[PDB]
Parts: structure tokens; sequence; C-alpha cells
């Protein structure tokens, strides 16, 4: 009827009576997926000991060389993690991190996780 | 002669050229006389940078090449790795089904981006927003499944980086329910729109002979009527078991390509329905522990990490488990030496991957025959002689993603 | 008289616009930069100062014919306004006169159209 | 401009406040996507979010009208001249947002082909991680740029701020010398 | 009788006509400052966004913020431009835009401080064509901005502006004729008064459609925003312009929108007469309410503009000009002839003969136009032959 | 008169390294050298706008604004701009150093004699 | 500008409609003449205006000045001989009076304006319109014919990109180091 060619109008008019769908960030931020690759986080055991053992596996796996890890010895006078090693220095260059998540899959202690904070 | 023709840059920084594509146009007033193409304004060194990383790590690189078709790039890479390893016949069924589902949802997403960018290029401003509403519908599923919105590293050699989250299947079922309707809303803007059709009907014409000569593939080739799709001819990743129609057109022009994309979206929705239908629980990674990605990601109160069961296994009990985790994560699998060219039907055409292994844990060569790079050989054919406004429509119809073009 | 309000509105507009351009040039930062002052060419270096041998000195338009026809048609259509406003005062005589004139214009238009004059743009 | 030649009293302060407000509320981007991050920038403009909310709906196609440059992608070597040309062809005041790891520092592509940070070719106002940064992160970075713009000096205050920032910058030890617990 | 009403127009004290000019200027400024924000928010809604909603309460200041920002921004004068014309073009665009709106009836006579004066800056015997002349002059700003910028994209934008004129000017001129024919005058006050019985939109529907299309063209608004065509020419003519000069171009475009929509209201929608639901209400057409009704109709046209932007691509300017010369001009001319014959017959008592003609004529037009649309052209198909490059077999 | 050299870098150690390669009097057959050190692009630009410099050394690796970008800017913005020397953090950066139009380019790490010879060539 | 000014004068001389139509039609006309200047003469060509005919410039200046002086002399003082205002005429409608005259006394001339229009159209079509023989090939046509425009240098090679030079006029470098003629368009004057 030539009306089909005008269907677009029906669209736009209709949408200007349905409510807008925009997420209200930052006053009302949207729900990011539970699995999202947010900022890396270093975790602790319930007693407070650092989970990281400084093995550099996370940094090993990083395709971007975005993790720098230096291990150091745990000792009775100063212990940061269970076992003989811990990550004394742990830097992430977030201007090189691509959020891939390979670090997480690499970590053998779950010391490294990805939060949903972004 | 000279004096009546100007030479202009559609240039990198131009709304229709995706920022990094340079069309040098010799125009007689406003008719395109010659259309030189300047490429490499997005060259990134990925093909070489790959060579200094392991397998299963180069994935993170390849998904960055053709950033609109991440799952297609990743599937091509991982299929090449599996073909080299000879593991193509051992991949779990569930991984293959998830791969088809993700590639087809990605096809919907990539075509939505193509249509949005084309429509806004041709003045159809609301095309951008409606196409991106539809695309965000799919990107939420991608975020849930992979934790990333683009450049996913979810598809990995021999399977997937992890299994679907429990809610994923319901999210994809919701997609299968709504994508028809939202796509129809988009179609109402363009499909029969008189100004849209006038803007693309007969524009950017390219003969089937032209497509063959330049090596064109994807919607451009199929707009010539040829039903050539790598998913039916030369099946891969189990497309043989899916019922779907190869979308084709007879217009051989921009509007034919547009309609092919709009219909390919529906065919993708149909394949996604089939995927959900044939998605039985099972492993997503090859059972050969010597190659399988050892990490088992699981969420917790402290965020996404290795599942505590895996930590217990490799740090308290299983010495061979620990060695395998350590070596497959750090050094990674080493692939037998050899060459293999494996192709997939990316939304923009035959995305090929030439993969060469020197027996090492890093790839020796990974060359992407990105379809966009070859399709851009058609700028001369589809722009020369037409109006510059029509050249914009043609270039949009090609749907060149410059990341894959320049790699 | 009766036009001096139009002149006041025009004066207001002209002062507004001239002061607007003056503000544009005067308010805000100003820093000389050869790159900034060069022609925009989507980021590519613009041609040498001597654009080229010949080059974009002359711009063909594909609708020169329609432009020429526009001249004559636009002028010829202004006869309708006095006829339109004087209608109901001129009588059937003027109606027939303008019908004949408009048929002559139609013949011109049809000759132009059916012979492809309107096609090349 | 004359607006900066006002005396350093209340006139100049209020003019600075209003100008910063306006420039933060009308921060038109340039239509200058490069890569993945360009797609995420379009997604940010898309309805699920609304960059237009922040007065930034008009992605200016011409550099002249654009006040902000979201690099949003990887600057290859062959693109650095073009990116710099576009930057220089915006009219001041202009700010640059290095969207993504590629734009900010080269990202994963530590290679010959990539410039390793647009900072090499253009001053960067704000760096934004991500690969790609999700649209919420882009809006966050843009709001941080809004905060930077509002607290912007002018005239004699601009000169004093440049002097103070220069003096402060001369003292920071370089990143390579911030050896902490690193043995 | 002989509009302009000599008992109403041309007798303002100097201060009162100054104040009316000032009020019209401020009204146009606020109307443009509104239209900016309202258009952005309405486009957002049509695209399910919120549009600007932060700068100031409810995003009110966003248009004002953009204006002040452009003011506070560096004044560019590129080398390679014709400096004089490069600086004049915004002025040539702006002055006529404001001038045109002078003869727009925003209301009926009102007794301001005893003085009986119209809610209208002034009126002219040829007011409608005066608006047309002002708008035509305004296009010189666009074209000379394109040309004087000395860059390929502005040059193309200015040439598209010239083509835009070649497309819309004659169609607009012809669309005015039917209204003049039923009104018997070219003054806007006379044209509104002649619409007391009924609005010419119902009577002169073909003329209304032609005028509205030629209007959307005249302002360079989508789907005919060809001189800019950001998707093709980056910024078209207003490339190379920044700060208040670009702001002046855009303000000129929006004031042209307001002027031509106000004219559309004036000569097709009873001008300032209250719509039907308030037609029966006492005093709806007196006092200041006519101003409200005029603004309401003008803003319905503004909504039409925004809606067109949100739901149509942009034609190629050759396609638009082919529309103008193959659809708009023939239709307007044949409508003028048909309406003239219709009025002559009604004045000669033929009665039904006119109704048979009128209804038939459009019925014929609606066919032949579709003939140029689908039934005779623009709906064909063809094939092609292969070359020597060993092409595959098409199933 | 003394020559004034603008050494631009936000890394203090690179500035000290440049000041070491170039003594108070490089090539004793040459005038004395005066050093104005700048660690921000705006200050470097303003000092250049003041003028009177015989050479400017711009660390191509400067963090918030690279010395190559500043080099192109200063050549586009200061009439009678003094010759520019660039320190490049990468061998592949040479091409950009060519684009920056700096009269010479010295790769990191600053080789003292190479930098001194480059400067003497520019200031002669 | 001159046409606009004369329109203003027409309005000031109690000729509203004539002045307004002047503005409108001559806006159109000067727009088209500007288009034809861009086509046939040039976009910003600065013509020499140097006398090419020996002494012609002085002769033309003298003749023009003499004719102007003589016409002014002939006009002389005329208005002092009786200047009947136009009010009695414009009363009832300036346009109404013009309609009365045009379609009553000057009807024949009004009809002949149609002949003028038709002759202009016929001249335009005969001398300007170019029939099929010179019709430019369509993009559709161009892509065809041994796959034109793509078989041949698929898409001609782009102009070279160098440090310090990326403009379209820059020719690309072949492996041996020579400059590829094809990279730079035919119309450009090398570099
Ligand atoms: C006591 C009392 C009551 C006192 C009242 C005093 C008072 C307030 C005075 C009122 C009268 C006034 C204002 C007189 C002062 C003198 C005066 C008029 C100065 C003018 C100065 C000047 C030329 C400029 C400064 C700013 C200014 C206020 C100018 C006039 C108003 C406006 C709105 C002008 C320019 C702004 C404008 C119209 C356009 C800006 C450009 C654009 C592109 C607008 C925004 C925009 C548009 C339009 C899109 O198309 C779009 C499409 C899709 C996505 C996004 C966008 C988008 O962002
Ligand atoms: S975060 Fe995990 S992988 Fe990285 S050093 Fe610590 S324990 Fe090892
Ligand atoms: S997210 Fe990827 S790139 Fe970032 S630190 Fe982890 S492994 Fe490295
Ligand atoms: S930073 Fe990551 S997402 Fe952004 S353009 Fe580079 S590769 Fe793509």
């Amino acid at each position: 009827k030539f009306l089909d060619a005008l269907a677009g109008f029906a669209v736009t008019l209709g949408s200007m009576f349905k409510k807008p769908i925009t997420e209200g960030y930052p006053e009302k931020p949207g729900p990011v997926a539970p699995r999202y690759h947010g900022r890396h986080q270093l975790n602790r055991y319930p007693d407070g000991l650092e989970k990281c053992i400084g093995c550099e596996l996370c940094a090993w796996a990083c395709p971007a060389d975005a993790i720098y890890v230096e291990g150091a010895d745990n000792t009775a006078d100063e212990r940061y993690s269970p076992g003989e090693r811990y990550g004394r220095v742990y830097q992430i260059n977030y201007l090189r991190c691509i959020g891939c998540g390979l670090c997480i899959e690499a970590c053998p202690t779950r010391a490294l996780t990805m939060t949903t904070e972004y | 002669q000279a004096g009546e023709r100007i030479v202009v840059n559609m240039g990198p920084q131009h709304p229709s050229t995706h920022g990094v594509l340079r069309l040098i146009l010799e125009i007689e007033g406003e008719i395109i006389t010659e259309a030189r193409c300047g490429i490499g304004y997005l060259h990134t060194g990925i093909e070489k940078n790959l060579e200094y990383r392991n397998w299963t790590q180069g994935v993170t690189f390849v998904t960055r090449m053709d950033y609109l078709s991440p799952f297609f790039n990743e599937t091509a890479y991982c299929l090449g790795v599996e073909k080299l390893l000879g593991i193509t016949d051992d991949i779990p069924e569930r991984a293959s089904v998830i791969r088809v589902m993700l590639m087809e949802l990605n096809r919907i997403s990539s075509h939505l981006v193509a249509l949005a960018t084309g429509g806004m290029e041709l003045g159809a401003m609301s095309a951008m927003f409606y196409g991106f509403r539809e695309r965000e519908e799919i990107l939420r599923v991608f975020e849930s499944i992979t934790g990333l919105r683009m450049n996913h590293a979810y598809i990995r050699p021999g399977g997937l980086a992890a299994d679907l989250p429990d809610d994923a299947i319901t999210q994809v079922r919701r997609l299968v329910e709504i994508l028809p309707k939202r796509l129809k809303d988009l179609e109402d803007l363009l499909n029969e729109n008189y100004i849209w059709k006038a803007r693309t009907v007969g524009v950017g014409y390219l003969d089937l002979t032209g497509c063959m000569a330049l090596g064109i593939t994807g919607p451009i080739l199929r707009s010539t009527g040829l039903p050539h799709d790598l998913r039916k001819a030369q099946p891969y990743c189990g497309y043989e078991n899916y019922e779907f129609d190869v979308i084709t057109d007879d217009r051989c022009d921009s509007y034919g390509r547009y309609i092919i994309r709009v219909k390919e979206m529906h065919e993708s929705v149909k394949i996604v329905e089939q995927c959900l239908a044939r998605l039985k629980p099972g492993p997503v990674m090859i059972s050969d522990k010597k190659l399988a990605w050892p990490a088992d990601l699981k969420l917790g109160p402290d965020g996404l990490g290795n599942s505590p069961e895996h930590i217990a296994k490799i740090m308290g009990r299983s010495m061979e488990g620990l060695i395998h985790h350590f070596k497959l994560v750090t050094e990674g699998i080493r692939v037998p030496p050899g060459q293999v060219y494996v192709a997939v039907e990316s939304p923009r055409g035959e995305l090929g991957v030439h993969m060469v292994s020197d027996g090492g844990t890093r790839p020796y060569r990974v060359h992407y025959r990105d379809p966009s790079f070859t399709n851009l050989q058609a700028v001369a054919a589809t722009c020369e002689g037409g109006m510059v406004a029509d050249a914009i429509a043609a270039v949009a119809s090609i749907d060149p993603v410059m990341g894959g073009v320049d790699r | 008289a009766l036009y001096t309000p139009i002149l006041i509105l025009g004066a207001i507009a002209a002062v507004f616009a001239v002061v607007s351009v003056g503000i544009a040039l005067v308010i805000g930062p100003r820093r000389f930069n050869r790159s900034k002052l060069e022609a925009y060419e989507c980021g590519i270096d613009p041609l040498p100062p001597v654009a080229a041998g010949l080059t974009g000195q002359r711009i063909p338009i594909r609708y020169y014919l329609i432009a020429m026809l526009f001249i004559v048609f636009d002028i010829e259509i202004v006869f309708l306004y006095p006829w339109a406003v004087a209608f109901d005062s001129l009588g059937l005589f003027a109606v027939i006169e303008m019908l004949l004139f408009m048929l002559t214009v139609f013949v011109a238009y049809a000759y132009v159209w059916r012979r492809g004059g309107l096609n090349w743009d | 401009g004359l607006e900066e030649r006002l005396p350093g009293g209340i006139l100049l302060s209020t003019v600075e406040t209003v100008a910063g407000y306006v420039r933060k509320g009308s921060l038109w981007p340039a239509t200058f996507g490069l890569a993945c991050c360009a797609i995420e920038m379009m997604s940010t403009a898309g309805p699920r979010f609304d960059i237009a909310r922040f007065g930034m709906e008009r992605f200016s196609a011409t550099p002249r009208q654009a006040d902000l440059m979201i690099v949003a992608g990887r600057v290859s070597q062959k693109m650095a001249p073009v990116l710099r040309q576009i930057y220089d062809q915006m009219v001041e005041p202009k700010w640059v947002l290095a969207m993504g790891v590629c734009a900010s520092s080269g990202g994963m592509f530590n290679n010959y082909a990539v410039v390793q940070g647009v900072d090499h070719v253009v001053p960067v106002d704000i760096y934004l991680p991500g690969c790609p940064p999700r649209p919420e992160m882009l809006l966050h970075a843009i709001l941080k740029l809004h905060d930077k713009i509002q607290q912007m000096p002018l005239g004699v205050n601009r000169e004093e701020a440049i002097r103070e920032a220069e003096q402060a910058a001369l003292a920071v030890p370089p990143t390579i010398e911030l050896k902490g617990l690193l043995r | 009788m002989t509009h302009p009403d000599p008992t109403l127009f041309g007798h303002d004290p100097w201060w009162l006509m100054l104040a009316k000019a000032v009020a019209i200027f401020v009204f146009l400024l606020l109307t443009v400052l509104s239209a900016i924000l309202i258009e952005r928010k309405l486009l957002g809604r049509m695209q399910m966004r919120f549009g600007p909603n932060r700068v100031g309460p409810a995003g009110l200041l966003q248009s004002l913020a953009d204006g002040i920002k452009l003011a506070l921004k560096e004044g560019l004068v590129p080398a390679g431009v014709d400096k004089p014309i490069y600086l004049l073009a915004p002025v040539i665009s702006v002055i006529p835009a404001f001038v045109a709106f002078s003869v727009i009836p925003l209301g009926g006579a009102v007794s301001v401080f005893g003085h009986r004066t119209p809610l209208q800056l002034t009126d002219l015997p040829v007011a409608v064509l005066f608006i047309l002349a002002a708008t035509s002059i305004g296009v010189y700003g666009i074209v000379l901005a394109g040309w004087a910028s000395g860059s390929t994209y502005p040059l193309l934008g200015g040439l598209r502006s010239s083509a835009q004129v070649v497309s819309y000017e004659i169609a607009m001129g012809l669309s005015f004729v039917a209204v003049f024919l039923y009104a018997g005058t070219m003054s806007t006050s006379g044209i509104v008064a002649a619409q007391d019985r009924t609005w010419f939109v119902f009577l002169l529907l073909p003329s209304f459609l032609v005028y509205v299309v030629s209007m959307v063209g005249e302002t360079n608004r989508a789907p005919f925003d060809l001189p800019e065509a950001e998707g093709e020419l980056v910024g078209g003519f207003h490339t190379e312009y920044s700060s208040l000069k670009f702001a002046m171009f855009m303000l000129a475009e929006y004031v042209n929108m307001t002027t031509v929509s106000a004219l559309a209201t004036t000569m097709f929608l009873g001008g300032w007469h209250a719509p039907f639901p308030f037609n029966l209400i006492d005093g709806a057409n007196s006092g200041w309410w006519p101003l409200l009704w005029f603004t309401a109709k003008v803003w319905t046209f503004m909504f039409l503009y925004f809606w067109l932007r949100a739901t149509l691509p942009r034609l190629r300017y050759d396609q638009f000009m082919a529309l103008g010369w193959k659809v708009l001009i023939p239709v307007s001319l044949l409508w003028i002839m048909v309406v003239a014959i219709t009025r002559s017959l009604r004045q000669h008592g033929e009665g039904t003969w006119a109704a048979w003609l009128l209804t038939a004529a459009v019925v014929v037009v609606v066919a032949l136009i579709w003939g140029l649309a689908t039934s005779l052209r623009r709906r064909t198909v063809q094939p092609p032959p292969p070359q020597s490059t060993g092409a595959y077999p098409v199933p | 008169a003394p020559l004034r050299i603008l050494v631009y870098s936000d890394n203090p150690r690179t500035r000290e390294q440049v000041r070491l390669a170039l003594g108070k009097r490089i090539h004793p057959e040459l005038p004395e050298i005066e050093y104005v050190d700048v660690a921000t692009a705006p200050m470097a630009i303003s000092q250049m706008d003041a003028g009177g410099f015989d050479l400017a050394i711009l660390d191509g690796e400067a963090t918030p604004a690279g010395g190559m970008g500043v080099a192109k800017q200063v050549k586009d913005e200061i009439d009678d701009c003094p010759p520019i020397l660039v320190l490049t953090g990468r061998a592949d950066d040479a091409w950009l150093a060519k684009w920056s139009r700096a009269e010479a380019a010295v790769p990191h790490p600053i080789d003292p004699i190479r930098l001194s010879d480059a400067v003497v060539s520019l200031l002669r | 500008c001159t046409m606009i000014s004369l329109a203003v004068l027409y309005i000031a001389q109690d000729a509203p409609f004539l002045g307004v139509v002047q503005i409108v039609v001559y806006t159109g006309a000067v727009m088209m003449l500007f288009l034809f200047v861009l086509m046939l003469i040039g976009v910003d060509l600065t013509e020499s205006l140097v006398e090419t005919i020996k002494g012609h410039r002085i002769a033309a200046l003298i003749a023009g000045a003499g004719f102007g002086i003589l016409v002014i002399a002939g006009i002389g003082n005329v208005s002092v001989a009786g200047f009947s205002g136009l009010a009695a005429a414009n009363s009832g409608g300036n346009v109404e009076g013009l309609a009365a005259l045009i379609f009553t006394r000057y009807l024949w001339a009004f009809e002949l304006t149609s002949a003028l229009l038709i002759t202009a159209a016929l001249g335009a079509m005969v001398l300007a319109h170019r029939e099929r023989f010179e019709r430019r090939k369509t993009q559709r046509e161009l892509a065809i014919e041994r796959f034109q425009t793509g078989g041949h240098p698929t898409p001609l090679p782009n102009p070279g990109v160098y440090a310090r030079h990326n403009s379209v006029d820059v020719p690309a470098r072949l492996p041996d180091g020579s400059e590829s003629p094809l990279s730079v368009s035919t119309i450009l004057p090398h570099r």
C-alpha cells in the first residue's frame, strides 16, 4: 500500500512512547556479567595470609607482559603466604593489560582473581 | 583533461571510512573517475607479534585482528591448531555446538554493526541506534559467556576456555525469541524504505565475474546469485548437522548485499535455535590432558578464578596434574611441524588462515587471509563511474572491517 | 514606511551576527599553527601550494541543463502570483489566458523531460 | 582571547568556572575511531548507554568543530602522521582521551608497527585501560576529563598553573627508579 | 479588507515597534535554543535514549552550554580561504534568516499599553514572497561558505547547496500559488484571515505537501541534509568553520526551520487560530492564546522535522533534484491549473463538474506518480554477461 | 653569547644524561651552553615561544606528550624555530623521527659522544 | 549585491512586488551564474584583465564614460516637471494593479513570454543536452567489459606514504627504488 516503505516512522514514533532503555551509569550503573574480566585482585586465606606464592605463572601467561612479579622467601620473622615463596612485588600495568584472563587460568593458588569492578 | 578533475581523500579520518581506510578519489565534479585505495593505516604487526607467543596465547592476538568477528578469527585459529595437531576428530561435541552458536551470534552482531555503520553513513542515523540495541542484546550474552564484550579469547585450541554459565542457555533462548522482533524493528527502517532502496538499489554493482576475478567472497559474492558459502561447501566445526539456507541475491549491488546480510541474520537465528536444540551436557575441552587447557575457571565471593577444586588437585594431590598445569600454561602445547590452510565463512567472506608450525610451542607463521582485505579490491569496481554518495554506499556494502584488512 | 520594523529586525540581526563573528575571532584561545591552518583533507597533507598542473580549477556540474531550465522556469512562474492574488477579479478571461500560458510552459517542460533533459542529474 | 586577559580577581575566577562548566558539558568528540575501541565507542553512543546524556551526542565529523579526541584504537606508524594532523586541525581548547591499552601505551601489540601510545604524537589528557574498555569505563574516563576541564585555569592563572605543574613535574623520580620492595 | 490592515499595521510608535522587533528576536533565539535541546531529546526518545539530561536541570542548559562553548572556542581562519567572504558567509546566512521572520503573524491585534498593535512585527502586501526572498538570500551564506573555505569538502558542500536551491526553489514558489489563489492576497495577515472558515491544509493538501517537502529541502534538513551530509562530505560546507561562525551557520539553519514552519502554519494551518478542540472555547483566538496556538503548530512542524531526521536516510542530491523536477514541480503546476479551473467553475455555478474534476485529477496524479514510482519505472530488472576471467557457474 | 638548549623530558635521569653528554662548553671551539630544563609539554612550548634557543632536545619517550609530537608542533607553531634534536626510545621510531622533521635523532640510551656530535652538527 | 540593492530601490519606489521578485529570481540567477563560473571559468581563477586589443581598454573607457555623460545630460532635470506619486495606482493592491495591467493591456506580451521560455528551453536542449552517443558510462557498465577497472590494476596502486609526505601527489616507490607512475594519478604533475 506504500505503507511498508513508511514502516520506519511507525518504529520511531513507537519508540518515543516506550521507556528509554539506557543504563543509568554512573548514578545507576548497569549490571555487569558475573563472569566479567574486571580488575585483577590479589586474595587472602581466611586467616589473612596472602594467597599469592609469587610463582609468576600469571605473568608468564600474560600475552601483553602486563604483570611483573618478584618472588621472595617466607620466613618465621616475616611470612606473607603459606609455603616458601610469596610475591613480594606484584605490579600490573593496566595500560598493557588486555583483560584476557589468561593470568587467572594460569594462577595455581587462586590468589589472582578478576573482580567485576571496572 | 586535467583541470576538470579533483583528487580528494576520503582519507582515514572520515565518518564513512571507519577512520583508517583511505579512498583517494579522482572525481570529475562529483562522479568518481578513479578510486585508489590506501591501506595499512591500522597495521598492527599481529602476524609477526604472534610468533613470539605460545599457542592458546596467539588467540588473544587473532581475536583482535577482525574485531567485529572475534569468534570467527578465534575459531579459524583454533581449527588450524587442531588440524595441525590432528585433534579435529577428538574435540567434544559440546565445544563444537558452542562454537557454532557463538559464530552465528557473532554473525548477527557483525552484520548488525555493518548495517548500523552503513545506515549512519547514508544518513540513516536511527539505523545505528536500532542496530546497536540489537547488538547489545547479543553482547550481553557474550559478556556472560566469556566475560568480555569484544576480542574474546573464549574459543581455544581443542575446545573452549570454559563452559557456558548456567544461565547462558536461557539468555540465548531469550535471544532466539527476541532477535526476530528487534531485527524486524530494524528492517522497518531500511528494508522497504524508499529512500534507503533508492540509495542502494543498483549501486555498487559488481558482476559475478568481477567477484571471481578479485577473489571476492561473502555477501558481495552471494549477491551475484552464487550460493557459495564455506559452511555448506567445505563444512567445518560440524555445520554438516545444521539445517540452514545459504542466503543469496540476484541484484549484484549494494541493496542485494544489504538484503543478504539481513537474511543471514535470520539464518543465524535459525542455526542458533538448532544449536540450543542439540546442546547436550559434556566436556568443552579435549580429554587428552597432554594438550587440554588445564585451567578450570569458577566464580566465587572473591571473583573469577581457578576453581578451588582445581587448586586442591594441583597443589595438594596431583603431581602430574601440577606439572601439566604448569607446562600447558607457561610453555603451552607444542604442535607438530607442518602447514595447513583452514578457511571459515566469516560474515565478510572466506576468512582463511595459513598456519605453519616448526614443532615449537610458538607458532612459526599465522597469516590471515581476511576477507575484508580482498573485498577492498572491489572499491575500484564498485565506486568508479558512480557518484561519490553512491561510492559511500558501495564501500559500506562491502562492510570492510579495517582491523582484519591491516592486521 | 511599514518596512522600518523589518529594518529594525535586520539591524538587530546584523549587529548580532557581526558581533558574533567578532567574538568568534576574539574570544577563546588563539595559537598559530601551520598544520591547524592548512586545509582539512581527512588528515592527509593537502596538495602543494600550486595545487597541481590544472587540477581543481573548474568543477563540472552534471545538472547544468537543469540549472539553465531553472533560471527560465523560476522567472516565468512569477507571473502566477499577480494572477493568483487578482483571481476572482480578472474573470474567466484571465483564467483561460493563464491556462494557455501554463499549457505552453507544460509543452516546454514535456519537451525537456521526455527528451532526457532532466536525466543527467 | 580577551576572556583570559581579565584581572585575576573574582571576574576571572567566575569566568573560569563558567567556561569550565560549559566546556565539560559540551565536550563534542571527533568522529575518529580507529579499531576495536571505536566499536566500543559507538556502543557507548548506542542506546544501552547514552553518551548524548553528557552533551556528547554530536560526534563532530570535521576536526574544526571537535573539542575532544577519543583516540580509541591502535595508532600504527602510518597513522601517527594522520592522527597528529587531525589533532592539530582541531581548534583549541582541545583534549585527547587515550581510549584503550593500544592508544594509551601500545597495549599487547608491543611491536614495530604500533606507536606504543599516542602520547608519542599528541598530548594525552586521560589514559583509559581496557581492551576494549567497556562503555561504562569510557563514560568514567570522560567524567574524569569533565572534572579536569572544570578545574581549568585561564589567563594569569593559566600561566601560574603551568609554572607550578612544571616545577612539580621536575621532581618526580622516574617510574624505573621507584624500586619498592623489589629487592 | 486590503491586507495588510491599514488600521493595524504601520502605526506603531518607534519604541513599540522596536520592542516588538526585540521580542521577535528573543523569541527566535529562545525557540532555536529550545529546538536544539528538544530535537536532541526527541531523537534520543525515538532511539530509546534520554538525550541530554545532565547539563543543568533536566539537561536544559545543554543547548546554551553548546552555544557558550562554541563562543569560548578558538576563532579559526584557515589559510587558503577567501578571508572576506569566509568571514561574511555566516553573516549572509544569519541576517536574512532573522529578517524573514518579521512578517510572520504570531497573533491577532492586542492592546499593549493602550496601543492597539498586532502580535506580529509587521506585514507586507507581498509578505510571503518577502519570506521567500529572505530565505533565498540566506542560501548565499551556505554556498559562499562552501566556496570561500578553499577546501574540497566545503566546495562540494556549497555546490550541493546550489543544487539544493535548483531543486526546491521553484517547487516552493509554485506551492505558494494555490494559497494565494484561495486567499486573494500575499500578506500573511490576509492569508490567516482567509482561513477563518477553514484551514488550507484540508483545501490545498497537494500544495501543502509540495511546500513541506520543498521546505525540508530549503532548510537542508534530513532526508535532504545534503549540503552537510556528514556521512559523505564530513561536514560539507561548514567544514573549515569552527566556533561562533559554525554556530552561526547552525543557528541560521534552525531559524530557517522556524521561519518556514511558521509560514507553513500561517498559510496552511490557520496561522494563530486555535485548533478544533479549542475553536469552540471562548476567547481562544484572542489575547495571548493565539501566540500559544501558533507556537504549538510551529512545534508540531518541528516535531515533523525531528521525526524525519530519525527515520530516513538522506537522498543523493541528484535524486532529490529529480524528485523536485519530476514530482514536485509537475504536481504543483498541475494542481495550480486544477485549482484555478475548480474555482472558476464554482464561481460559474458548474458545481459537480469541479468535484468530478478535482477528485479525478488527483486520482490521475496519484496514478502517474506511481507510474514514475513502480508501475512504469524504477521497478525494472535486468541481467549481465560474463567476461574472460573464467567465472564460476551460477546455479 | 651563551647558547641556550631546551632539554625536554619528564624523566629526570634523561635530562641529567643529556646535560652530561653536553658540558658547559661542548667543543671548546664553541660558545658556552646554558640549559633550561622542562618536564611538561606546555612549559616546553611556552619556553620555545619565548625563543632565543639555539637547540631543543625533546625526549621522544616523554610520557604525557612525546618529544616527537612536541617537535612537530614547535616546527608548525614557532616562526624561525630552532633546530630540534629528538631522543628516540626505539630503533623503529626512526621513521617517526623523520616525520617529526627534527634535524637529527639520537636513539636511547643516550650515547654521550653521539649526542655531543649531533648537537655540534646542529649548532654549527 | 547589485540586484539586491535594485530590489530594495524598487520597494522604496512603491514597487514592493517587483523588488521582492527581483530578489528571488536574481538570487536564483546569480546562483546559476556562479555555478557556470565554477564550471566554465574556474573556482578561484584570478583573471588578468590585461588589455589584449591594442588600446582597446582606453577606447572602451572613453566610450562608456561619454555615453554615460550624454545619457545623464539627456535625462537632465525631469522630476521637476511633475512627479505624480504612485499612491493612486498602488491603492487597491500593487500586485492587483500589476495583474490588471498584465492580463488586460499587456496580455499579448505576457503570452509571448511563453515563446521566450520555450526558445530558451529548446536552445538549452539543442546546444547543451548531450544525447546517447556522448553519455558517460555507468558504474555498472564500467565494472563489465573484461572486468574493467578491476581486472586492470585491480584498484590502481595508492600514492606513496613517506615520512614528511603523504599527500596524494606523492608517487609510490617500486622495489628497485624508482617511482611508480601508476601510484600517482595521471592528472597530477608528479612531485
Ligand atoms: C532580567 C532578565 C530577564 C534578563 C534577560 C537577559 C537575557 C537572558 C537576554 C536574552 C537575549 C540575548 C541572549 C541577548 C544577548 C546577546 C546575544 C544574543 C549574544 C549572542 C552571542 C553568540 C552569537 C553566541 C553565544 C551563545 C548564544 C547564547 C547564542 C545564541 C543561542 C544559540 C543556541 C546559538 C548557537 C548554538 C546552536 C544553535 C548550535 C550549536 C551547534 C550544534 C551542532 C548544536 C547541538 C546539536 C545539534 C544542533 C545537532 O544537530 C545534533 C544532532 C545529533 C546529535 C547531536 C547534535 C547536537 O549536539
Ligand atoms: S598471582 Fe597466582 S600465578 Fe601470579 S605469582 Fe601469585 S600465585 Fe603465582
Ligand atoms: S587480564 Fe590478560 S593481559 Fe591483563 S594481566 Fe591478566 S593475563 Fe595479563
Ligand atoms: S586496545 Fe584492545 S580493544 Fe582497543 S583497539 Fe587495541 S586491541 Fe582493540
